[PDB]
């Protein structure tokens, strides 16, 4: 076509979701981790990971205010990848890495799981 | 704005 | 912060918000246009539009599945604005460029109105 | 992946 396009659109569009976020505004399910809760919008988890992508698409869970995760996921490894879905920002330390990788793996968010296996190679 |  | 940062990860997110919207995947409201329906997604419209933030984040209009835009909003340009949203494309042509900024100072989209200033100051 |  003949489009023109904003540059800064997509990034404008994700800081103003993580605004709605933050202030927990139209947030319409809590995804339980290990007992620790985290509210989100279905949407933006679907656009990121493979998991609730696959979740969301089903007939009887795409209904669901409550996701329970998998017991071995790690609270803190979810809400940095939480935050990464919302911001574009993985806050990666030599004391989450494992963490974040396991849980990058499980909810199916490619890209997160190719920088944990490079900076774990650098290290090694 | 930018031509894509 | 310490945070890496994907650069390419907004545009994959609103490539794939616009892929649900193609599917009409968890879409949760209709914009009637004189006549003319337009499915979405709240939050999308929301962090696009100072009109849709303000209908949303309002306790009664933000449970509200249909929403009905004002008679003298033409349906060509919010359908250009609502794929403008969606993909940071804007389909501007001399034929649809006074609809299109009429719509955008209506839905309070700034940058477009912007553009639209500037290709018109052009033409004269 | 950039440093921000
Ligand atoms: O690593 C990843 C990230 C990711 C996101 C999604 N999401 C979607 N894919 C296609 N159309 C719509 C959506 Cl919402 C699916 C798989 C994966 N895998
Ligand atoms: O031109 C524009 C575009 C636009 C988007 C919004 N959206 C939000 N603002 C702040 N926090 C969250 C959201 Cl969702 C508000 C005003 C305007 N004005
Ligand atoms: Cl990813
Ligand atoms: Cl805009």
């Amino acid at each position: 076509d003949s489009c023109i396009q904003f540059t800064r659109h997509a990034s404008d569009v994700l800081l103003n979701l993580n605004r709605l976020r933050s202030r927990d505004i139209l947030t319409d399910v809590v995804i339980v981790v290990s007992r620790e809760q985290f509210r989100a919008h279905k949407t933006v988890l679907m656009a990121c990971s493979g998991l609730f992508y696959s979740i969301f698409t089903d007939q009887l869970k795409c209904n669901l205010s409550v996701i329970n995760l998998d017991p071995e996921i790690n609270p803190e490894g979810f809400c940095i990848l939480l935050d990464f879905m919302y911001t574009s920002r993985l806050n990666l330390r030599e004391g989450n890495i494992m963490a974040v990788m396991a849980t990058a793996m499980y909810l199916q968010m490619e890209h997160v799981v190719d920088t944990c296996r490079k900076f774990i190679k650098a290290s090694e | 704005w930018v031509i894509p």
